[PDB]
């Protein structure tokens, strides 16, 4: 009843805040969806990222960043996971929620007090956030209660990693009485966590056994499907298996020799992916059988941060690495040769890299606790479109297809 | 704390000159100027317009009400948030 | 003639998304082409005309030198823009309603 | 728990009738011998796994047997498994 | 080089033949070039080298030089006669250097292992699994971390709880806890401080339920 | 096991027996075939004494024991630990009885006094079938064990 | 004259909507969302010792 305190003048000074920050920015927004460049008609063979939002918060210029995820409703959400990666500069952490909406101040925040090493949203219901740290404590955040603390935490009683929570996600469960998560530490190996009462409880699912049970760093699963996904690890190789212990090691696709950063599938063919390693290349092979060999391989001059498939394209990809220049690769126009190379950042290692499926700009994450917004120029995005008797993931398919078999006969 | 954190924060853009809070007859509480000579101004100005604006809106079809409104001079941007409480005002050159 | 090119600017406000309505009335109230029907037209006319210029006079009055060139109501349902140039031998202010929401 | 396990050991046996019904089509034999012995040693680790995950949540002393000789396939795939787990019991009719 | 390996295997003619010996010379200028840039890696990062993730200072620093050592020796398995000569020196003392590393900080590593063992705990018997893989081990290899992250785990835990009990209080109670907090016999201490907060865990909502 | 000190038919969909007797909290069931308990619970600490069921709630129950509890055993969601350890006295516990809505309790102790408590919102339900399912398929393993030793012994 | 100045507004106007459609301002988040996750474990409470 004091005026001044009343919730809905907070409500409505919160959308005049916004209403002003997209004045101070209408460049940079109306590009972002009306802006195609007009020079990549002329020249067939190159691209050139153009560089738009820039989004940094004063506790972020000591943290790196450490995670990027998007929001399944709205398209204007992030999850921005700040924290560390150096062995000596060890802090506590941060996870920031952004927008479009207003770039400048979060719209959310929280304050961890360790390195967020993971950041996941649910894909269904659209606001439970999943978490990790650097020490072993996954962490489940609810978002519109606007309360800074977590609603569950792991112990040292329910269960705990013990070592850094590389990846986490998120399973449908299907109306039921829980939610599910899948998990990845360094030491011991996967475990699923559950969402009861008032608790996070473990239940194993696989250990990756060779010393001690052999580290790694990250995991996909294969969207089309549920139990095959595909992990890393730190002894080398890649290993594929299913929710199960079913032959562990479905496939062992081993080709490296250091630590791989990233895998990613396609959302189109699915016996496909690609990964990325420590080792200064990223290796695009085939799953279905072909475990002893790499269809390609594209050497570059510093190791990898990250690799992302493009959601639009099963050709089109886009990797991050150690210097400052993201190179994007069409994998049906240049052969080997990386489509845009560009540099973005002054003087910070890049390492995260992450698309955005329905308007087309992708998120790249600095080592200095920053994310900047880049967005494709046409000659990176071209889909084949699709026509009366024919459908869109076949011709997709059938691109993809034709330059598997042509570096496959070319190779030997 | 949140409400003087969200004045803080919009006071200090590159281009905001003012903001202001007025009740429903008058009385503008909680501005930000450092004379107050051209407050009043604002505060028995603006709220006509506001009131009159959701007059235009609310006669087509009685379902409908007012929540926003922007006036874009050349050198100013006033925008207005009213409603039933109060009318609230910031002004802006872009 | 330049006849196509104004009902050629029609669609092309018109193929926007969502803009239900253009409109143009003068000075005097009266709209001379429309896209409603009649009565919606003759409302909108007499509401808008009255409003807008009470708004200038509020602008002009708050400041001397500064004029509006621009104009922003808003509703639940759909953002009247109102856009005016007040000038002699010619003050049109076109308003056209509009909103994100539909197709 | 049994609900998921119980669906999980009809996986298992679903698979193993589909292979030898394939099967149930002279030295090429050899070949799909060995894809056999790929999926033998390859579904049996389905009972491993579906009998470590259902081997914490026994109850007692007795609930094992229960679940040990709802199965009892003595091999020398499973045993190298089970040394560990008969230890477990072992230990827990000591605590 | 792969391109040259496959015009090999298209055609025969022994004229041909004879020529596709030749441009591995045309090869052999282009490895020079990356031997001479994986040179200048060498020296412009000798003492602060960038290293992968969450990697440990010393032998965190040994996998970047052997990165650039087995980035220019691998193709030199197949690249095997007066410029060779002159290339052969040039990648036989960039060898030299890329083991003058990859034991000289291994030597440091030996005097730290004697520093640190007695936060930076770890290290020391941290980097025992990244030194196993290769190079050779030292005194006291890791056979002491089956416990010791359990020691940390349940130990940051139980006094943790001692601070959420004691934000129900508003005293002999915490008394007989302080008596106890206080003092290879980390293990019992371990068992009286988990039996010492479930009593007060107990008589605390008790309170708490007949007070309120 | 020993001097049985619990009986209790189940209520709010079925017939199946209870036995929280002894030491061992078991649930039974009533058939010709089935002379073995159905989903056997924890063997216990402190000699068993005393309780029952829910009527508002399929199937949780609650011990009493030598040294005193209410363990608010849920039995469709864990089926090995107590989901909830109260120790209402030190003194050893000697009753049961549960209000007819469901949500209040009482026992009286070792020596004197009787401490009424009150159960929240985890007593109410919104799906009574699946709990007659997980204690129906439970026990035709227990059939199915019946087999075995004939085909054993014939084998 | 009527018609540059029709001209003239319609350009003005044109940026206007797709100022308008770049990016949705008025949209709050989460305006209606009633599913709620939340803390629910149990609670004894002694009303009175009968005694």
């Amino acid at each position: 009843v004091p005026t001044l305190q009343s919730p809905t003048l907070m409500h409505s000074l919160g959308t005049l805040d916004r209403m002003v920050n997209q004045n101070m920015y209408e460049e940079v927004a109306m590009d972002f969806k009306y802006w195609d460049d007009a020079s990549d008609a002329f020249r067939p063979g190159e691209g050139s990222l153009l560089p738009l939002w820039r989004f940094v918060s004063d506790k972020s210029k000591r943290r790196q960043v450490t995670s990027v995820c998007w929001n399944p409703l709205y398209d204007d959400m992030f999850a921005v996971g700040y924290g560390s990666y150096e062995f000596l500069k060890q802090a506590s952490g941060l996870i920031n929620i952004y927008s479009l909406k207003n770039p400048s101040h979060p719209e959310y925040t929280f304050h961890t007090e360790s390195g967020v090493m993971c950041v996941h949203f649910h894909p269904e219901f659209a606001n439970l956030l999943a978490v990790g740290c650097y020490d072993g404590s996954v962490l489940v955040y609810d978002v519109r209660l606007k309360k800074d603390e977590p609603i569950y935490q792991a112990s040292v009683r329910t269960g705990k990693l013990n070592d850094p929570v590389w990846q986490i996600y998120w399973q449908p469960d299907d109306a039921q009485k829980s939610l599910q998560f899948v998990s990845i530490s360094s030491d011991g190996a996967v475990n699923l966590w559950t969402l009861t009462k008032s608790e996070l409880i473990p239940e194993c699912l696989m250990k990756l056994r060779v010393a001690a049970g052999g580290c790694c760093m990250d995991f996909c699963k294969m969207p089309g499907q549920e139990s095959i996904y595909l992990v890393g690890t730190e002894e080398g190789a890649i290993h594929r298996c299913s929710k199960a212990y079913s032959s562990q090691y479905l496939s062992t696709y081993v080709s490296h020799h250091l630590a791989v950063y990233a895998v990613h599938w396609n959302n189109i063919h699915p016996s496909m992916f690609l990964s990325a390693s420590c080792r200064l290349d990223h290796q695009a092979v085939g799953l279905c059988h072909d475990p002893k060999r790499a269809v390609m391989n594209f050497d570059l001059n510093d190791s990898i941060g990250d690799v992302s498939w493009a959601a639009l394209q099963p050709t089109v990809f886009a990797a991050v690495t150690d210097d400052g220049r993201v190179h994007v690769f069409d994998l049906a126009q240049n052969k080997l040769l990386p489509l845009c190379s560009q540099k973005v950042v002054k003087k910070a290692k890049l390492t995260k890299l992450v698309f955005n499926p329905k308007h087309p700009i992708v998120l790249v994450g600095d080592d200095k606790g920053c994310v900047t917004s880049l967005k494709l120029s046409p000659n990176l995005r071209i889909t084949s479109k699709p026509e009366k008797g024919q459908k869109f993931e076949d011709l997709e398919v059938a691109k993809l297809d034709g330059v598997v078999e042509i570096a496959r006969k070319s190779d030997a | 704390s949140d409400i003087e954190s969200t004045l803080t924060r919009i006071q200090g853009h590159k281009g905001v000159i003012g903001v202001i809070i007025v009740n429903n007859q008058g009385v503008p509480l909680r501005s930000t100027f450092e004379h107050d000579a051209m407050t009043k101004q604002y505060a028995d100005l603006v709220p006509g317009l506001a009131d009159l604006a959701r007059n235009l809106v609310r006669d087509l079809d009685p379902q409908n009400d007012l929540e926003f409104l922007r006036i874009r001079s050349h050198k100013h941007e006033i925008m207005v948030a009213a409603k039933d409480d109060f009318v609230l005002l910031v002004i802006q050159d872009p | 003639v330049d006849i196509a090119a104004v009902d050629e600017t029609f669609k092309r406000l018109q193929s926007h998304k969502g803009v239900l309505g253009i409109i143009v009335i003068n000075a005097e109230g009266i709209a001379i082409r429309t896209t409603f029907d009649n009565d919606l037209t003759v409302q909108y006319a007499a509401l808008v005309s009255h409003f807008t210029v009470k708004a200038r006079s509020a602008v002009r009055k708050l400041d001397g030198d500064n004029d509006l060139k621009f104009l922003r109501i808003r509703s639940k349902k759909h953002e009247i823009m109102i856009a005016p140039e007040f000038e002699r031998s010619h003050e049109y202010y076109l308003v056209v309603v509009q909103d994100p929401s539909r197709e | 728990k049994g609900k998921v396990l119980t669906n999980g050991v009809k996986a298992i046996h679903q698979d193993f009738t589909s292979a030898v019904e394939k099967f149930q089509q002279a030295k090429q034999f050899d070949e799909d011998f060995f894809g056999f012995r790929v999926v033998i040693k390859e579904l049996e680790r389905r009972l491993a796994a579906i009998i470590i995950q259902a081997f914490d949540d026994c109850t007692t002393i007795g609930t094992t047997f229960k679940l040990l000789d709802s199965f009892e396939l003595d091999r020398e795939v499973i045993a190298h498994d089970l040394e560990k787990k008969h230890t477990d019991l072992l230990h827990s009719y000591a605590r | 080089l792969s391109l040259l390996a496959q015009f090999q295997a298209i055609m025969q003619r022994e004229t041909l033949q004879q020529d596709l010996e030749n441009k591995y010379m045309v090869i052999f200028q282009n490895y020079a070039k990356d031997l001479d840039a994986v040179q200048k890696l060498y020296e412009k990062n000798k003492y602060e080298p960038p290293v992968p993730r969450n990697a440990p200072p010393v032998a965190g620093n040994i996998m970047w030089a052997r990165q650039l050592l087995r980035r220019i020796e691998a193709p030199m398995q197949l690249a095997q006669a007066k410029e060779s000569k002159k290339n052969i020196k040039t990648y036989n003392k960039v060898a030299k250097a890329l083991i003058e590393f990859e034991t000289l900080w291994h030597q440091a590593w030996i005097k730290s292992i004697e520093q640190c063992k007695a936060q930076l705990v770890r290290e020391a018997k941290y980097m025992q699994r990244f030194n196993i893989r290769c190079s050779s081990p030292s005194q006291m290899v890791l056979l002491q971390e089956e416990k010791f992250k359990f020691y940390h785990n349940q130990l940051t835990h139980l006094v943790r709880e001692y601070e959420h009990v004691l934000g129900r209080g508003a005293r002999p109670h915490l008394d007989d806890m302080e008596r106890k907090i206080a003092p290879l016999n980390i293990d019992g201490y371990l068992h009286r401080f988990k039996q010492g907060l479930a009593r007060l865990e107990e008589l605390v909502r008790k309170v708490v339920d007949l007070t309120e | 096991h020993g001097p049985i000190y619990g009986l209790r038919r189940n209520p709010f969909n079925s017939k199946y027996f209870l036995s929280i007797g002894d030491w061992t909290a078991r649930v039974w069931v009533e058939d010709t075939a089935v002379k073995t308990p159905i989903l056997t619970t924890k063997y216990h600490p402190t000699y068993l004494t005393g309780g029952t069921w829910s009527p508002s709630r399929p199937g949780v129950f609650f011990t009493i024991k030598m040294d005193g509890a209410m363990d608010v055993w849920d039995l469709y969601y864990k089926h090995n630990e107590p989901t909830l350890t109260v120790q209402v006295s030190d003194l050893a516990l000697t009753a049961f009885a549960v209000q007819e809505s469901g949500g209040t309790v009482a026992v009286g102790t070792s020596d004197g006094c009787t401490s009424v408590l009150q159960l929240s919102t985890g007593l109410s339900e919104a799906s009574p079938a699946e709990k007659a399912n997980i204690n129906a398929m439970f026990e035709r393993e227990t059939t199915r064990e019946k087999n075995l030793e004939k085909a054993i012994k014939e084998a | 004259d009527y018609i540059r100045t029709v001209v003239q507004l319609g350009s003005s106007v044109e940026d206007l909507i797709k100022q308008n459609n770049a990016v949705d301002i008025y949209q709050e988040y989460f305006t209606n969302v009633t599913m709620d996750h939340t803390s629910e474990a149990p609670h004894v409470k002694t009303v009175t010792v009968f005694k």
